[PDB]
């Protein structure tokens, strides 16, 4: 299965 | 002796105990007989809580603690009685009171009478004593919970033994609604859908 | 502190529990509000967290308890606090076992060292079942069930041995152990080591 | 998958044939492969006879009709194998049958359809018994082979009679506790055996008291690899010992005698404020060991 | 069932035969 | 004159600085060379490391690995439990703790992967969640991915990968070392020359400027020479990178800046040899065929002057100085050597001055891990098919017991270690915290002292096979296994196997670890606590007064050391934090622990207070204040253990 790759916009802040 | 060795003796000396305590200066008379009501009373819940004998003697039981919760404890002298009564029920806990739900709705047919009447002498006898320890163990060992669900289809069920147990039922349910708390457990069972599907109205 | 716990002391003989710890604790009674805490958690330990639910409006009091308890090194006699924070512990572990999070389900109980897992601690493991709290030994047929159906699932998923001897475990400790429902689990127990096999 | 279709049309051909014979060669053979969950799903009828007839002069048989039953949760059944099992003439070590009854101890507690309050208690009891004996027997067997009081010689008679089947009180008591007067392991055989002698027990304790001690007050006058705990300190631990592992029965542990018993160890024998002990603790003893407050202020009184 | 019997043990701190 | 919590207080104040004066590694490596072993069975009681576990590699990827057409390679994250497979443009992560693990793949890669590090994030940049960087270079790019390993909830960290849109053309040069500092900094180098690069990233979209940038530290001019990196290596606590090229070249490297780069010293293995003649000691072993095949940095914390330590494939530890001229450092220079053991692996075991500097026995040495405290791994490639483990650490024990500073050498504790054959080792990776007694070089390496603060630490050891758990063994796990094997034995046979102890560890730290082991410290278990209180009892010594003045036993001695390594984490330490009204300095959970250890400790007087000589009450003189220090001791524990009742207290 792909890794789930959740978006930038919650990685970097603010 | 003989209280959790063999199941046959006790039979032939449980129901002569029974009858007798139904057929029944005097102040020192008075203290001796309920001195072993009292002795007596201990041995009965002692075999109860461990599920000894078959279901026949283990009914027998039921009766004589019936009358004893009954008549006997229902006055300084009564308080006190009824205080040192609630110890013994209190001293097995949910032992006690799993085998006696287990015992309802069971394969027997005087069993579950007797234990489903008796029920009904506990919960009444330990609110004369606002809150009962009694109901909430109900509670906790889904006594209340499978008791609601059987309420279903009651119409198949109901002088013949089905009819005299669905009154000791019926009975019981209606004692849990006197007490505040009651209401708690009872309304959370979901009752206004289990007797519309039995169509008795 | 008289009063609030005088108030405190009726609303708590008419079994409102969760008034009468909120106002036990207004009074920082610690030894009376994790009492009534470890009655009104047991009953709701293996039931299911949802939103609004009975287990969330008291968890959720209880953690609120015990970050002002530890935050401020409050704590009564151990016997109530240690059960106070076990069940506490437990309410984690349902939560993660209704949410299928099984590995992290797994490794809380282990923590506890409540359940044993290799046949050396069963000993041991079965001596301290005797001194916890009842509100403990009330929900050890959840425990049992739920830690064999997290062993039962990981098995579909060397580790068959390994799986299987804490299965054999689980059993030996509740065969020795007198419990809530002991006649019900025992048997679906063992049911669920033979389907491994 | 048409794959998994004739996985389970072969294995119906097996499961529903008539043959037991060839039932009974397959199930030796799936054995021999380590193929073990295979066995326990099996339903056929003619698994249990197989079990049955193996688990009779085999313990690593017996075990898996204990797991067939188990996964199946016939739980009283289970408990039904292992307590029989223990009870047996089967090679097998003690601490094995201390496994045994503690399965058949928890299989035995919790209800199973179809089969008696009564039946389930009465297996529970006699099961529960029997591990109070072999965990009795154990420790003493564990204790007499350190003991460098008997000979190199006996010890090897003893092992072989202690290490394996569950015997009676009386030969743990007579041939073996009591001579080696091994006064905490003599009271719980008489709670082991509700052995209804309020004086003996009372004796017993006293002993157990001033042996404990000695052994105490020897080590601290030794130190001996870490500083020795002060005599009242090893004396609290083996009323402790007892304490759990008795359940606080009233035959074998009275706080009506042994707490002035106690207490007056603690004045007799000055275990208090002299060498840093806290003079109440006969009183912090018995309460902590779960005594009632009510009880211990009317010994007190 | 415990009987107590000083009687006529083995001599547990002598060897056997 | 002074009560007795105050006299016990002292005890453990002057017992807290003998521990925190263990000898730092400058003083028993002292320029010169050594070859001092106690070789171990791998199967003894005795043994320094042994082998716990082993996690088989998952089916899946084996399938995936056959599926490979051109490359493949494996690697670990020992630090959070996980390992890798790359198989082509693909990338597959794994929980190795996991019996049945998921795959985490990553295969929008579009061309061949080559390396793959994990890295700490840069602060500022991402969200809190994030805890690591993972860098995955290929042939045509750099691909920075956000990684959170929380710990959900059991076993291994639960990981999550997320996009970044961070991509650098990877250029000309090869990338197969990636390596990252405390701060964020990733580093880069490889197989087409010396060149070190780095990656910078930043937040912010800027018009002149880009989110991912990829710079060359070292400008060459014209006039080239074939030379490429053999491995990249970082120390924070002297701001150094250390790389190692084919020829062997140790070139070193000051972040002098947060975005600077330096090279300050090169060193060839020309100088290495040239160093080496000038010693007394010159050998076979080292000439100018030799290769130096791995390094490991020592850092700041453990040596002041040693920096830096290279293997070479014949089995020679090189400890090499470097020294600023006045800071970064100028000059590197090869100090001391330690030349490789001599007995090798055997099946049956075989009956056992100067210094040996010809032993065999590790040549060829085709990989090499140092861990602080002197953690020590070489897989020697004896045969084509299967590599033999040989593990040492030092020799704690004799280390901190020798006497006077110039008698000390560099003693160790070796093993050899067989994973079954025909599995090549890959990797080697620390799977605990980093080791460290002290915050400077003077007690730094006193294992003793924190057995039992400290985790002991654990290896993961990646072959094609599978990852091996290794683990090392402390004094109380040597001691308990040994008296295990003295149960069924003779009398005269504990004090035989005690004494073997004694003429290693010193009487003291001998008696300590009995305590230990009695007080349930240690790796039938009854049976072996009872044989440690025995020797508790039997070996402790007795008070005697000196040339008024006493000299008291080695029990009480051992009594103090326990108890003062049971507290040492906190005795110095402030009991609360002020930022405005807030926080505990030490954790709720360890306070916990150290009591439920001082409370065992405290069991265990009171347990034997008859049979332990000192508690029960008593030439005189000597047995008396004996029997007064002890009691001043136990009046500490209770009050530590009150101490701390308190402190859960208050935060509660």
């Amino acid at each position: 299965r792909k890794a789930k790759l959740l978006p930038m916009e919650e990685a970097l802040l603010p | 002796a003989f209280s959790s060795l063999k199941s046959d003796e006790a039979f032939e000396l449980a129901r002569v105990a029974k009858v007798l305590l139904w057929k029944l200066e005097q102040f020192t008379v008075g203290n001796l007989i309920g001195d072993k009501l009292f002795q007596l009373f201990q041995l009965c819940l002692s075999a109860i809580s461990q599920c000894s004998g078959t279901p026949e003697l283990r009914s027998l039981y039921y009766s004589i603690c019936y009358r004893y919760l009954t008549a006997v404890v229902d006055t300084r002298s009564v308080t006190n009685a009824r205080a040192r009564t609630l110890k013994a029920i209190t001293l097995y806990g949910d032992r006690l009171l799993n085998v006696i739900c287990d015992d309802a709705y069971g394969s027997d047919t005087t069993c579950q009478t007797a234990a489903m009447i008796l029920l009904n002498a506990l919960v009444h006898t330990s609110r004369a004593s606002v809150d009962c320890p009694i109901i909430d163990a109900l509670n906790r060992l889904n006594f209340i919970g499978v008791l609601v669900d059987s309420l279903k289809e009651i119409l198949n069920e109901w002088a013949s033994p089905s009819q005299q147990y669905t009154s000791a039922k019926l009975a019981l349910l209606l004692q849990l609604c006197q007490t505040r708390q009651g209401a708690k457990y009872v309304l959370q069972a979901n009752l206004f859908r289990a007797l519309e599907q039995s169509g008795v109205f | 502190k008289p009063i609030i716990n005088k108030v405190a002391s009726v609303a708590e003989n008419k079994g409102l529990f969760e008034e009468a710890a909120k106002l036990y604790d207004l009074a920082k009674n610690a030894d009376k509000v994790l009492e009534l805490m470890n009655k009104l958690l047991s009953p709701v330990v293996p039931q299911i967290s949802a939103p609004q639910s009975n287990k969330e409006r008291l968890k959720n009091m209880a953690l609120s308890i015990a970050e002002r308890y530890r935050a401020q090194g409050i704590s009564a006699n151990k016997f109530v606090d240690s059960t106070f924070y076990l069940l506490l512990d437990l309410i984690t572990f349902f939560d993660e076992y209704h949410s299928g999070h099984i590995d992290r389900a797994f490794d809380i109980i282990e923590r506890l060292k409540l359940v044993p897992l290799n046949q050396e601690s069963v000993e041991e493991r079965v001596a301290a079942f005797r001194n916890f709290s009842d509100e403990i030994r009330h929900n050890l047929s959840e425990v049992l069930l739920a830690t064999m159906n997290i062993l039962f699932t990981q098995f579909k998923r060397d580790r068959d041995s390994q799986l299987r001897s804490q299965a054999r475990t689980l059993i030996t400790f509740a065969g020795m152990i007198p419990y809530r429902t002991s006649g019900d689990t025992n048997a679906r127990l063992v049911q669920m080591e033979v389907l491994m096999n | 998958t048409l794959a998994a279709t004739k996985r389970m049309e072969a294995y119906n051909v097996v499961n529903d044939s008539s043959d037991e014979v060839f039932h009974f060669d397959l199930y030796e053979w799936y054995i021999e492969k380590g193929w073990t969950d295979r066995i326990l799903s099996i339903d056929s009828p003619h698994v249990i006879t197989y079990l049955q007839r193996l688990a009779e002069t085999d313990f690593r048989h017996a075990e898996l009709l204990c797991r067939f039953y188990t996964t199946r949760s016939r739980f009283f059944e289970a408990a039904q194998v292992q307590t029989n099992l223990a009870k047996s003439d089967l090679n097998i070590s003690l601490k094995d049958r201390i496994i045994l009854l503690s399965r058949a101890k928890g299989n035995a507690s919790v209800n199973t359809i179809g089969i008696s309050r009564q039946q389930q208690q009465q297996l529970n009891h006699e099961a529960s018994e029997l591990l109070e004996i072999a965990h009795i027997q154990d420790d003493l067997l564990e204790r007499l082979v350190a003991d460098p009081r008997i000979p190199e010689e006996r010890k090897a008679e003893i092992e072989e009679f202690l290490d394996g089947p569950i015997r009676t009180l009386t030969d743990l008591f007579n041939d073996y506790a009591d001579q080696a007067n091994y006064y905490d392991l003599c009271l719980l055989i008489f709670h082991a055996a509700d052995f209804h002698n309020p004086r003996t027990i009372l004796d017993t304790w006293n002993n157990l008291i001033n042996q404990s001690h000695f052994e105490a007050e020897q080590r601290r006058e030794y130190w001996p690899i870490a500083e020795p705990p002060l005599p009242y300190v090893y004396v609290s631990q083996q009323i402790q010992l007892i304490a759990h592992r008795t359940s606080l029965d009233s035959l074998i542990f009275p706080v009506n005698s042994l707490l002035p018993v106690v207490c007056a160890y603690a004045i007799n024998n000055g275990q208090d404020a002299s060498i840093g002990a806290d003079p109440c603790w006969p009183i912090q003893l018995f309460l902590n060991l779960g005594v009632p407050h009510a009880l211990v202020v009317q010994v007190l009184e | 069932k415990l009987v107590i019997n000083k009687d006529m043990r083995t001599d547990l701190f002598s060897p056997p035969n | 004159d002074l009560p007795p919590v105050a006299k016990a207080a002292q005890v453990v104040n002057q017992t807290l600085q003998l521990d925190d004066s263990y000898p730092d590694l400058d003083s028993y490596c002292r320029p010169g060379a050594s070859s001092d072993y106690e070789m171990q069975s791998s199967d003894s009681s005795w043994a320094p490391f042994h082998v716990v576990r082993h996690h088989n590699i998952p089916d899946k990827v084996f399938e995936h690995l056959n599926a490979g057409e051109v490359f493949t390679k494996l690697g670990l994250f020992a630090e959070i439990g996980y390992a890798w497979a790359s198989i082509d443009s693909s990338l597959f992560l794994w929980d190795y703790t996991h019996p049945n693990p998921e795959l985490i793949g990553y295969e929008e890669a579009t061309h061949t992967i080559t390396a793959v590090a994990l890295v700490p994030p840069k602060p500022g940049v991402f969200v809190k969640t994030i805890t690591h960087v993972l860098v995955v270079a290929t042939t045509s790019e750099i691909i920075l991915l956000g990684v959170s390993a929380t710990p959900t909830p059991s076993g291994s960290k639960s990981l999550t990968l997320y996009s970044t849109r961070m991509s650098v053309h990877r250029g000309g040069s090869d990338v197969s070392f990636i390596v990252g500092t405390k701060d964020g900094r990733i580093f880069l180098g490889g197989e087409s020359d010396t060149d070190i690069h780095e990656i910078f990233y930043q937040q912010e979209e800027r018009w002149f400027s880009s989110r991912c940038g990829k710079i060359n530290h070292s400008h060459p001019f014209g006039s080239r020479q074939q030379e490429w990196l053999r491995g990249l290596y970082v120390d924070d606590t002297r701001n150094l990178l250390y790389s190692l090229s084919n020829r062997s070249t140790i070139r070193t490297y000051h972040m002098e800046g947060p975005e600077k780069l330096t090279k300050v010293i090169e060193k060839d293995k020309t100088s290495c040899l040239r160093d080496f003649a000038h010693m007394a000691d010159s050998s076979p072993l080292f000439t100018d065929k030799t290769n130096i095949v791995a390094l490991s940095p020592i850092p700041a914390t453990e040596a002041s002057k040693l920096h830096l330590m290279a293997l070479t494939d014949t089995g020679c530890r090189l400890f090499l100085s470097a020294t600023s001229s006045a800071l970064a450092p100028q000059s590197m220079q090869l100090q001391f050597v330690k030349f490789p053991p001599r007995e090798s692996p055997t099946r049956i075991r075989t009956l056992n001055s100067q210094l040996d500097k010809t032993s065999r026995a590790l040549d060829p040495s085709a990989l090499g891990f140092r861990f602080s405290p002197g953690y020590f791994f070489d897989v020697v490639r004896k045969h084509p098919n299967q590599d033999m483990l040989f593990v040492s650490a030092p020799d704690t024990g004799r280390i901190k017991v020798t006497q006077p500073a110039s008698a000390l050498k560099y003693f160790e504790q070796g093993t050899w270690i067989e994973l079954e054959n025909g599995n090549r080792t890959i990797e080697i990776g620390l799977t605990t915290a980093p080791f460290a007694a002290a915050k400077q070089p003077l007690g730094f390496g006193n294992e003793l002292a924190v057995q039992f603060d400290q985790v002991p630490g654990e290896f993961a050891v990646l072959t094609n096979t599978g990852v091996h758990i290794v683990r090392r063994r402390r004094l109380v796990d040597i001691f308990a296994k040994a008296l295990g094997n003295c149960v069924s034995a003779s009398d005269d046979a504990l004090e035989r196997e005690v004494r073997k102890f004694i003429n290693q560890y010193g009487r003291v730290e001998t008696i300590a670890a009995a305590l230990a082991v009695a007080c349930g410290q240690g790796s039938m278990d009854r049976n072996t606590e009872n044989l440690a209180r025995a020797a508790f009892i039997e070996y402790g010594g007795q008070p005697r007064l000196a040339a008024e003045s006493v000299r008291l036993s080695s029990r009480h001695d051992a009594l103090a050391l326990y108890l003062t390594r049971l507290v040492r984490t906190l005795w110095k330490a402030k009991v609360v934090q002020v930022g405005s009204g807030s926080d505990i300095s030490s954790t709720i959970p360890t306070l916990v622990t150290i009591q439920e250890n001082v409370e065992r400790l405290r069991n265990f007087l009171e347990a034997n207070k008859s049979t332990i000589q000192g508690l029960a009450p008593p030439e005189d003189i000597a047995n008396q204040k004996e029997h007064q220090a002890l009691h001043a001791l136990q009046k500490l524990m209770e009050s530590i253990s009150e101490g701390i009742s308190f402190v859960l207290m208050l935060f509660d």
